[PDB]
């Protein structure tokens, strides 16, 4: 089955996204911040990254930048899921290599539709 | 205070309230669309998340309203005989869950024997303690194994002296004179992700000063902070 | 922005958000406490309320954020060719439930035949229409059998003229030149219970200004109001 | 069974309070504003009134005042259930003859406990 790296500083947020991903048979690996997410890429290669922006230690913009700078990391598709819904914030994220930006609050069903689209 | 801080304040309200709302909506929609895919314990767990996130949102609305009432000069205080040792322990218990989510240990010492009796409004002083305890958690170090917030209760100068000590990020010198102002937040690389309005310490200062007390701070950047609350006995 | 209005504004945020929050908490706790007694139909109904109330809360947070972005000048207009007849109808559909809860009929007329194209941002002009339609419902008469909000679409002066007309409480003359100000709300015995921040029309004005347009008002107290939005065609 | 007059401008709030009242076997009569509430006191006499403050046509403070004017209405216990949670708001409501003021947001279980106390 497909493997998703879920990167967000909220345990409550990770729980509900993980539940919806596991409804579709996907495996889920969690990271509490950007640095931990990049450390987890040494263990495995995910099929998709779900990434928040506002995290301690390393923010999502820094993560996106670091993903593009490493040969093996830059082709992993990333969906940014964030409360930072502004148009300049989206443009920056897309310019840093994110495939899609989705705003919080979000619809779990719409989120899973988009996860399916990128995984196929 | 100023108008640029008002705009930042309005944006900060939106973002702090958006986080619990995201959980409320995501959990509610998940339950609605997954009734056949939820066991009883998970259904109950997910409902509990909605309730607990609604309660945090409620507390954030109470902050806004208490601030407006303090600015209107409509917030009355009502004093009575209260044991502060029991009051502090109650506040410590109320924040343990939040402190655990950021790996912060919450401690309580008393330099004098308990009970420590004092003529105070119990709900408003609890609110002062909760604001200081919350800040100790919110502005704790990012990655450290020994993070704490400690309440030290003591009697001094014909009054009660409450110290809330932490080993968090600390506060720079130029900021120390402004942290008690309404809407003021330290804008740095160590606060960018921390939610807040800049009202907490403004509310705390006024509640303390309505009791005939004062509040001040000592802090070292990278070491931590000590907030001192003195109230007449 | 002035100090008395700012304090009033902060209190108004709390109260407007407290109403949907109250429903969310009461419905959620009721489900949790009554699982053994709730039938499936009612469980689903109660979850729908939580979701719908969360959506209203979300819209009120979007208002605060859009206002801050307009104040910072970071909010971006992206124009395209849009049919206004389709745009207005979509806005009318979006407000139907809220209008029904206050017994307000929502109408749509067009003096010009559809379609009517315009080079405009559809999301931002939708937001303008929703604010004016919301206000038409919020400030409708308290007890009347024939309450309405009507959107009238027309072409004029090398642009599109949208009129949002109501037969509501109306606006007094001293207030007419202040309603578009940030945080301004008419304080009277006909507005005390109506929730609001005073941001809606400030946002609407700004969005209209960014399109090279203007917004103005005509009103008579006790009769109703007409909000006029003029926007260039291309 | 005991009869409760439920006075609030929100249909959504009336629905959830009614559900919890009917769980305990109580009959529920609803009023969308203060004037309608007083109009319905002509057709019956409730054992409890649950009353909001911020309503169109007639607000809750005016209802409380008008309840004291008639000797028939003055004896009916009133629980104020309101978002107006300030101390001055509570004091006014209690001075106008309200037996209890409860704040919104509220716990339905705590609300029902207080309803039981006043009815018994
Ligand atoms: N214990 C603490 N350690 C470090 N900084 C603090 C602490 N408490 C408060 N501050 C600083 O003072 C500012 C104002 O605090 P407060 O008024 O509670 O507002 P908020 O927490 O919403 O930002 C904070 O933004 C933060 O920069
Ligand atoms: N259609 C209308 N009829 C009567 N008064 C209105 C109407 N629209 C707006 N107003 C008045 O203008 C004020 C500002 O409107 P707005 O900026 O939308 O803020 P809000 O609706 O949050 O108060 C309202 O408080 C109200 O007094």
């Amino acid at each position: 089955s497909k493997k998703v790296l879920l990167v967000d500083d909220s345990a409550v947020l990770r729980k509900i996204v993980s539940f919806n991903l596991k409804k579709e048979g996907y495996e889920v690996i969690e990271a509490e911040n950007g640095q931990i997410a990049l450390e987890k890429l040494s263990e495995f290669t995910p099929d998709l990254i779900v990434l928040a922006i506002m995290m301690p230690v390393m923010d999502g913009f820094t993560v996106l930048k670091k993903l593009q700078e490493k040969e093996e990391w830059k082709r992993i598709p990333v969906i940014v899921l964030t409360a930072k819904g502004g148009e300049e914030d989206e443009s920056l994220a897309l310019s840093l290599g994110a495939r899609k930006v989705m705003r919080k609050p979000f619809s779990p069903s719409q989120f899973i539709e988009e996860v399916k689209h990128l995984l196929n | 205070r100023i108008d640029r801080m008002k705009t930042e304040f309005i944006a900060n309200i939106s973002h702090e309230l958006r986080t619990p709302l995201t959980a409320i909506k995501a959990y509610a929609e998940t339950i609605y669309n997954s009734l056949g895919e939820l066991d009883l314990s998970t259904l109950k767990e997910f409902l509990e998340v909605i309730i607990d996130q609604s309660n945090h949102l409620e507390n954030l609305l109470n902050e806004l309203l208490d601030f407006s009432r303090l600015e209107r000069k409509s917030l009355q205080i009502n004093r009575e005989k209260v044991d502060l040792c029991d009051l502090v322990e109650s506040a410590v218990n109320a924040i343990k869950e939040f402190a655990s989510s950021h790996n912060v240990n919450v401690l309580f010492e008393s330099n004098v024997p308990c009970p420590v009796e004092a003529y105070i409004d119990p709900t408003r002083i609890r609110q002062v303690l909760l604001n200081l305890l919350n800040n100790g958690v919110k502005y704790s170090k990012k990655d450290a194994p020994d993070k704490y917030v400690k309440v030290i209760l003591d009697e001094k100068d014909g009054g009660v002296l409450i110290i809330v000590e932490d080993n968090g990020i600390g506060i720079p010198d130029h900021a120390k004179d402004r942290i008690f102002e309404q809407f003021y937040r330290v804008d740095s690389s160590l606060t960018y992700e921390v939610p807040g309005t800049g009202l907490g310490l403004a509310i705390t200062k006024e509640i303390v000063e309505l009791h005939g007390g004062r509040i001040w701070v000592e802090s070292e950047v990278g070491k931590g902070s000590r907030f001192f609350v003195w109230i007449p006995k």
